[PDB]
């Protein structure tokens, strides 16, 4: 019901193979419509929608504005990445693995881990990787931790032991949790 | 579009309603910090960031001022095209597996928030909760929309129903997402 | 963060090469600047550096190279002009800090070149109302330097839009009985 | 560009004065510096954006107010002899490490005693007869003696128009022992011999003086050194 | 400690 006019500016950095590949994209957005942007691969300001040409042409005409934005690949993208290595990229949080029976279905709850890289597998008895498991997408908790729930369509027997193999870069050896 | 690590230094936001604004830095989809524009201070989300990293809050105040100036020019260029309200997606789930006795946290993911004006409150058995309630800032999305996450530190009991009240202009009535152990 | 200038005053002739020394304290990604301040005027940015090529070209035909290992940003010019005679300041900044630290400043004096120098003393006719008598010397090369007045009640002044190339200095006293004849003067003089 | 009002100001210990600064570059950040010999530039106060004010390194005895995006003023409640410095106003797009654009500057001199303020004498020199016969070029050395403070700007006016060609003025202007000693500035005007020989040509050495205002108190027998131009004229001579 | 780098947004044409 109330009238609102939103404006957004996103100065993004894209890193690949560490410091090898770096790309900057400054996005100028009116409400949800991105009208102007600056790509490091392009080298100049470009209009995305018909609301962008007056801004892009004015920013390209000014020599000081273009020189500043072109230099932002080293002054902010490459600068903050060096600071990121000491804290964020060095941050390793060990996951908590628990199995709960929901009694012809098993859920492997992998809780609180950083970074996003994870490999979870369901095993039947010994060295028999099951192909009937449904895994939830990578859930973002928001407080620099992730969680993933891997469900398994299970049928129990007299001498059946179900193990959950979890691989994460924070561990030197994988986590194996059993269920009888 | 494809990269090993995606970062935003930062997500600059300003809107006519209030008028209110927001400045935050993101790395791989997670918020590093947010600048409290009124108190003129940098609030880091991790204890590791508070001890080894610093940010000048003056950079945010000057950037939001440019955004304030730019918004007025683009309104006239767009011929007063106001922001259309979006239907938000609400999901409620626990941080760790629910076990009676062990302390847990309830996460209320409110996705597809546009414009970025939302009221997220918690309800336990029909009564409003304020104790042990923490809230993150508006996290940016590729479709230029926002998502906010609300937390509730609680102890799961034998019988205790929880609901997440979300108030947005994209909804006629406040949406309630129920949760129970 | 700080900036240091070892030179306070540099005297050079027109056309000769210039080198203004400036070194900075520290910086992960430094912002180095060079400002020129003409007498009776404000500061004007010549050149700047923050990223890219180490050798940066600026306005008024100035250039500077960024030495990270030596932590310096020296300003250089192949041929100096008479208009370059001003105070030079070098500022320092950082990417994650909204602050700028300016230097003490280095004074620069450029003596104009005279192709046809004719140094001569002239007996000037002072006004009837004024108690003082005036005398002046015009067109002297960069090799000749005029020194401060020896006598207390005797005052000398120095010195000096494309007419003329020559410059002049005034030496006068309220005694009225003052004679033009001096510290280190050219042997060839008229009148 | 950055505009600063006034250009020169003489104040007594305790007086109040406001330095108005304006920029037409649509810049968010505005600054107020003070230039001193040997020290360089020392920031007093700075406004990063409209409706925001922050202290510099020397903010004691000063107060600022950011009226709008283009104007930023520096107010002095009580004048002190330690505040005797030339003030410069700067502006940058948004950050301090952006190209800073400076104004012309405002020279300020605070004195305890208002008795040591004297306007100069415009002693316009008549070109020497020996000069016209030798170098074939007339020179007019308009001298200024007995002036305090250095709040003096000289301008040469020929036939109603302000000239700059041939003007030679001192960069910095008697008693070396005296702390409140009056200085002396010399200004020369070199013109062709044919131009001076013409009697219809008019020469005027204009001296703009920045002294006390009409509201200021004066209880001395001598003439009040008010903001009045001191000018003397000279006409061309054939012989 | 070294401060965090930030992207400066380009001001729109006021004319
Ligand atoms: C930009 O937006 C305009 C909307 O209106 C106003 O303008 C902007 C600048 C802001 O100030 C807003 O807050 C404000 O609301 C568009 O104008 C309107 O476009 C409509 C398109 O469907 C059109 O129907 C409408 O006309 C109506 O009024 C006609 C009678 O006009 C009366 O009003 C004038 C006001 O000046 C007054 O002098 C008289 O009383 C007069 O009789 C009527 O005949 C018609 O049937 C409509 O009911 C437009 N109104 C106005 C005032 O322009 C604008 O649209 C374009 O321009 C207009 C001139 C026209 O050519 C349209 O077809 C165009 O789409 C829009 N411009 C663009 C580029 O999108
Ligand atoms: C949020 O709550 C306030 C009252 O505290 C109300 O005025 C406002 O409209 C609410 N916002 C939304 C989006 O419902």
């Amino acid at each position: 019901s109330p009238e609102d006019f939103v404006y957004q500016f996103k100065g993004m950095c894209y890193f690949t193979n560490g410091t090898e590949r770096v790309r900057l994209v400054t996005r100028y957005i009116y409400n949800r419509e991105e009208y102007a942007r600056f790509d490091s691969d392009v080298g100049v300001y470009r209009a995305v929608t018909p609301l962008g040409p007056p801004a892009a042409e004015y920013w390209n005409s000014q020599k000081e504005v273009l020189e500043r934005t072109r230099a932002e690949l080293d002054t902010v993208c490459r600068h903050n990445y060096q600071l990121e290595l000491r804290t964020t990229l060095q941050r390793r949080v060990e996951p908590t693995v628990t199995i709960s029976p929901s009694h012809n279905l098993l859920v492997c709850s992998v809780t609180d881990f950083y970074p996003a890289q994870i490999k979870v597998r369901w095993f039947r008895n010994d060295q028999e990787e099951t192909t009937g498991v449904v895994s939830t997408p990578l859930i973002r908790n928001g407080d620099w931790t992730f969680q993933i729930l891997v469900m398994l369509e299970m049928t129990p027997q007299r001498g059946d032991v179900y193990t959950c193999h979890v691989e994460h870069p924070s561990l030197q050896n994988p986590i194996i949790v059993e269920w009888r | 579009i494809v990269a090993d690590h995606v970062a935003s230094y930062g997500v600059n936001l300003y809107q006519s309603y209030g008028p209110s604004g927001q400045y935050s830095h993101e790395f791989d989809g997670d918020e590093e910090f947010y600048v409290d524009l009124e108190r003129k201070e940098t609030v880091w989300q991790l204890p590791l960031f508070r001890r080894f990293r610093r940010f000048d809050p003056q950079f945010a105040l000057t950037n939001i001022a440019v955004l304030k100036h730019n918004l007025n020019i683009v309104i006239k260029r767009s011929n007063s095209t106001a922001a259309t309200n979006e239907v938000p997606e609400v999901t409620v789930f626990s941080k760790s597996p629910v076990t009676l006795g062990q302390p847990n946290t309830l996460i209320c993911l409110v996705d597809n928030i546009f414009p970025p004006v939302v009221n997220i409150t918690w309800l336990s058995n029909g009564h409003s909760v304020t104790e042990g309630v923490s809230e993150t800032s508006f996290l940016s999305k590729s479709d230029h929309s926002f998502f906010k996450i609300s937390y509730l530190t609680f102890l799961p009991s034998a019988d205790e129903i929880y609901d997440c009240k979300v108030e947005h202009w994209g909804l006629d009535e406040p949406l309630l997402k129920h949760w129970e152990p | 963060q700080s900036v240091t200038q070892p030179d306070i005053h540099i005297t050079v002739s027109e056309g000769a090469s210039l080198e203004l020394r400036c070194n900075y304290s520290y910086g992960a990604t430094p912002y180095l600047f060079w400002y020129v301040q003409s007498p009776g005027q404000g500061l004007q940015l010549l050149l700047k550096y923050f990223s890219g090529d180490t050798l940066v070209q600026g306005i008024k035909g100035f250039e500077a190279e960024f030495k990270r290992s030596q932590s310096s940003f020296n300003l250089r010019k192949p041929s100096v002009h008479w208009s370059d005679a001003a105070e030079y300041f070098c500022a320092v900044g950082e990417t994650g800090a909204n602050n700028l630290f300016f230097g003490t400043g280095t004074r620069l004096t450029v003596i104009p070149y005279i192709q046809n120098p004719d140094p001569a003393v002239y007996q000037l006719r002072d006004s009837k109302s004024s108690d003082k008598s005036v005398c002046l010397f015009t067109d002297f090369d960069s090799q000749t330097n005029v020194s401060q007045s020896k006598d207390s009640d005797v005052y000398i002044t120095d010195k000096c839009s494309m007419d003329f190339k020559s410059n002049s200095a005034v030496a006068w006293s309220n005694k009225s009985d003052f004679a033009c004849a001096n510290n280190s003067i050219i042997p060839e003089d008229t009148f | 560009g950055v505009t600063q009002t006034p250009k020169f100001q003489v104040l007594k210990t305790g007086q109040s004065m406001t330095l108005q600064c304006a920029q037409d570059m649509n810049h968010n950040s505005m600054y107020w510096y003070r230039q001193d010999p040997g020290m360089g530039l020392r920031l007093i106060y700075y406004s990063a954006s409209e409706g925001t004010t922050d202290k510099g390194e020397v903010p004691n005895g000063y107060n600022v107010s950011r009226l709008n995006k283009r104007e930023f003023s520096l107010r002095l409640e009580s004048a002190a002899p330690s505040q005797t410095s030339v003030y410069f106003c700067a502006s940058s797009e948004a950050r301090r490490y952006n190209e800073q654009f400076f104004g012309p500057g405002t020279r300020l001199t605070v004195l305890e005693d208002l008795k040591n303020v004297f306007p100069p004498e415009v002693a316009v020199f008549e070109p020497s007869e020996a000069e016209i016969s030798h170098t074939q070029k007339a020179t007019l050395v308009c001298l200024a003696t007995g002036f305090y403070p250095d709040h003096v700007e000289l301008s040469w006016w020929v036939n109603g128009k302000e000239v700059h060609s041939g003007v030679c003025t001192d960069p910095q202007p008697e008693q070396p022992a005296l702390n409140d000693s009056r200085y002396a500035l010399s200004s020369r005007l070199r013109v062709s011999a044919t131009f001076w020989q013409n009697p219809r040509n008019h020469f005027r050495c204009q001296v703009q003086f920045y002294g006390l205002s009409e509201n200021d108190e004066w209880t001395q027998d001598r003439a009040k050194p008010v903001t009045q131009i001191v000018s003397a004229e000279a006409w061309g001579r054939a012989d | 400690p070294s401060g965090e780098g930030s992207f400066q947004p380009s001001q729109e044409n006021p004319q």
